[PDB]
């Protein structure tokens, strides 16, 4: 039910394969390339866990606003998400985790809506300026 | 067996055979026969036989659904009938209709919901999530639950039992075992509530000693305890589509001052509905929005009078989650908009974006907009800034951050409109009067909220209130500052002064009430002065 | 290997100047053969990913998984709070852009995506 | 604390003491060091040592 030594070794190998240097930190945008390459017990199914994968991506993106994240941060995130938090956490920590994940879910949903707005607003940004030109003309 | 079973199940009595048939063939009935049959159903509502009463109630409900105008007119005529007997009979008929509302659908052809359409209730309100307060107080020793040093236990049980209120629940609706039922109570019957509210004050006595007021009070008390939402639905939804706040608040105040109490569930539902109404009105700008919010706040402080599980922490957390919390409590901190966008008198002209600090009068913004738009000094007094969306005309000396506390990505949109100075002054007077009344309502609401809390938790509540009050950025200015410039106005100055004296008195009362709650050895610094 | 490039490129640069086009054809793309050299100048797995992920960067499931509630009030609130600056007047069009029942089905919006 | 919570805390501490893998080298570029690395990491070499 918990992270095993083999899982930690595999994750370290994958990190060393995606982290070209030995700086111990990678740009946040690269971190998704970590999650989907991870294999074995920690593998995530893109055909069934799309929502979970996006949730993890934005959770680590929100932890530091556009900042670079260290190995320990991603390790701890996977460690938390690999356990039944309701059983292995204290009351206050469980409440904090639940609130954080709920906020992340809502935030990512409205971020998809933000992309939808990007498209729709780009479409609608023509009529008003055309009317502006007509008024000027 | 066959004949006996049939007579015992399918034919309870021969009298209600015809009426019941009309229920079975309700969809085929034309609008004319509904009106033709309405008088018989209305008259047969008081029959001693239960089957006849139920059949008549169902038929009348279907008639009301199909022809609301006729039923509404008949009800209004009966409630305003000259003789006492007719009014008392109408009240009894309403009670019978209310208690027979759950037995309509079974009486007609099976699966008639698809062939017969009842419009779903229309509500634009989003009730606060989570629910603000306890839905009800459980009885200490319910005699209708199977579950469950001896003498002490019995003494404790008796003492706790004395403190409860058995008459405040729908007794017969709670004992029944719980192993769906649909209620058909069209909105045109709920209108009958208001006549009963008026009748509560009718002292006429029938020859057998029954008084109209007593029967009306009993019926409405039973209705409120059984299902608060069903009775208080046709009013809450209706107010959204029309600007009749005054009448509805008058009616609710009469209800409060005639029943003399509100059971926990009724006050809970009313408070949640009113809060949701305020949230919707602030949410969706409308022509009569601010007036509706002021009217609702003017009465909310009485609804809060009877609520059990309302605590400061839960209310603050949930209302902040809704994020439109600055219109209810006074201990609300919200960073205001950093920038403001304003259009000129003409259309499609180059707008302007201006900065906003925390101590900016509208006078400076008006001056900057006036000078930037190349306007002669002679007509300076003829131009005023106003919000078209919310239809607000703005006072010169009100802070930007106070009127637009929302720190969203979207800055408020203003317009520089030209009009006669007298009309502008009158509109400004009206709007500032309404806003000051709203502020008084908020203070009263907080007073009522903090005047009913278990004495054990009162110290914690008062300490929390003091902390939030101290951490608010501009509290002494908010509670002390007044719009002096408008007092000199002869037409409306007197009213504003008379309402401001009341506001100041309520503020003094709030601080004194808060002071007494805290301990007698609180470590005070210089910040005491701020209070 | 799978449709997503992450499992494509561990093999694309470990199993094999021109043969790698065979993996590109899995995506249905046939760029110029000379261009196969252009990205090879990056020689590196992470660099190849960084380039071609944004290259490919340059539907109803999400719509149904965002309907987690959506009347005028909720739409207005979520819409003003969404993010980057946007004049609220255009939201007036957004509420009107069919059934008029006060509810929105994201499937119709996905249909209207273009 | 439940023993599961104790295990959770133990795993947290283990992750705290955890460190990224030491060797990042690329053993594919050269034709001499490449085979040397390939044979070096073979488990049988460690077993014989």
């Amino acid at each position: 039910q918990l992270l095993s030594y083999n899982d930690l070794r595999h994750f370290q190998i994958i990190w060393n394969m995606v982290d070209d240097k030995r700086e111990g930190v990678i740009p946040t945008f690269r971190v998704k390339f970590l999650l989907r390459l991870l294999r074995g017990r920690l593998e995530v199914d893109l055909d069934k866990d799309k929502l979970l994968f996006k949730h993890m991506c934005y959770e680590m993106e929100r932890l530091h606003n556009g900042g670079d994240v260290t190995f320990h941060d991603v390790l701890s995130m996977l460690s938390y998400r690999s356990v039944d938090i309701r059983k292995s956490l204290q009351l206050e920590e469980l409440l904090a985790r639940e609130q954080l994940e709920y906020t992340i879910e809502e935030e990512v949903a409205k971020q998809t809506i933000r992309m939808w707005l990007k498209k729709c607003l780009k479409r609608i940004r023509a009529k008003q300026q055309q009317s502006c030109s007509i008024i000027h003309s | 067996s066959g004949m006996l079973k049939y007579i015992r199940l399918q034919v309870m009595s021969l009298s209600p055979a015809p009426l019941s048939l009309l229920i079975k063939a309700a969809p085929i009935l034309t609008e004319e026969m509904y009106g033709d049959i309405q008088p018989a159903a209305w008259e047969l509502l008081l029959s001693m036989d239960e089957h006849m009463a139920g059949a008549a109630a169902a038929m009348f409900l279907l008639c009301a659904v199909k022809v609301p105008e006729a039923v509404s007119d008949m009800l209004m005529s009966e409630f305003h009938h000259p003789e006492t007997v007719q009014r008392l009979n109408a009240v009894l008929k309403f009670h019978t209709l209310w208690r027979f509302r759950y037995q309509v659908w079974p009486r007609m052809e099976e699966g008639a919901q698809q062939i017969f359409k009842i419009p779903p209730p229309s509500i634009n309100f989003t009730l606060p999530s989570p629910v603000l307060g306890m839905p009800s107080v459980p009885m200490f020793d319910p005699p209708w639950v199977p579950q469950c040093n001896l003498q002490q236990e019995e003494e404790k049980k008796r003492l706790g039992r004395e403190a409860s209120l058995i008459t405040a629940i729908p007794i017969t609706q709670e004992a029944c075992y719980e192993p769906p039922p649909q209620a058909v109570f069209p909105a045109c019957i709920c209108a009958a509530v208001l006549p009963i509210v008026h009748l509560m004050e009718d002292g006429e006595v029938r020859e057998d000693g029954v008084a109209v007021s007593a029967v009306a009070q009993q019926v409405l008390w039973n209705c409120l305890i059984e299902d608060p939402s069903t009775v208080l639905r046709h009013f809450l939804e209706k107010l959204t589509i029309s600007n009749r706040q005054d009448e509805l608040m008058y009616m609710l105040r009469k209800l409060l001052l005639n029943i003399g109490d509100f059971p926990a569930q009724t006050s809970h539902i009313l408070f949640n509905y009113l809060v949701g109404l305020i949230m919707y009105f602030v949410r969706t700008p409308c022509e009569w929005g601010m007036d509706a919010i002021s009217a609702t706040l003017t009465f909310l402080w009485e609804v809060v009078g009877y609520v059990e599980g309302l605590f400061f922490k839960d209310l603050k957390q949930t209302m902040k989650k809704e994020q439109c919390e600055v219109k209810l409590l006074v201990t609300a901190s919200m960073p205001g908009t950093k920038t403001l966008v304003v259009h000129g008198q003409n259309e499609c002209d180059i707008p302007t974006q201006l900065p906003v600090h925390e101590d900016t009068q509208f006078e400076a913004l008006l001056k900057e907009c006036l000078e930037f738009f190349n306007i002669p000094e002679s007509q300076s007094t003829h131009y005023f800034l106003m919000d078209k969306r919310w239809n607000l005309i703005h006072y010169n000396k009100t802070y930007v951050r106070d009127i637009y506390p929302f720190r969203r990505s979207v800055s408020p949109q203003l317009n520089l409109v030209h009009m006669h100075p007298e009309k502008g002054q009158e509109l400004i007077q009206k709007q500032v009067f309404t806003r000051k009344l709203e502020e008084v309502g908020r203070v009263l609401f907080l007073i009522s909220l903090t005047q009913k809390i278990p004495t054990a938790h009162k110290q914690s509540h008062v300490s929390m209130l003091q902390e939030d009050l101290l951490r608010l950025p501009s509290f002494p200015r908010s509670a002390i500052d007044a719009e002096f410039s408008l007092f000199s106005d002869p037409q409306a100055g007197k009213e504003l002064f008379g309402l401001d004296t009341l506001q100041k008195s309520l503020w003094i009362q709030l601080l004194e009430e808060m002071f007494l709650g805290m301990p007698s050895e609180f470590p005070w610094g210089d910040e005491i002065m701020l209070f | 290997l799978t449709e997503e490039q992450i499992a494509e490129f561990k093999e694309a640069f470990s199993l094999f100047t021109k043969e790698l086009g065979t993996v590109m054809r899995s995506l249905g793309q046939n760029p110029t053969e000379a261009e196969l050299q252009d990205m090879i100048n990056e020689v590196d797995f992470p660099e190849f990913l960084t380039m071609m992920a944004r290259k490919m960067k340059d539907e109803i499931r999400e719509a149904f998984r965002v309907f987690d509630k959506i009347s005028a009030a909720e739409l207005r609130h979520v819409m003003t709070n969404l993010g980057e600056k946007l004049t609220d007047e255009e939201v007036d069009e957004m509420i009107r852009e069919i059934d008029g029942d006060g509810q929105v089905n994201y499937e119709e919006f996905v249909q209207m995506m273009t | 604390l439940t023993v599961d919570q104790r295990r959770w805390e133990d795993l947290k501490s283990r992750l705290k003491i955890a460190q990224p893998l030491h060797l990042p080298p690329r053993p594919d570029n050269d034709g001499f060091r490449a085979k040397m690395y390939d044979i070096t990491q073979h488990p049988f070499f460690k077993r014989t040592i």
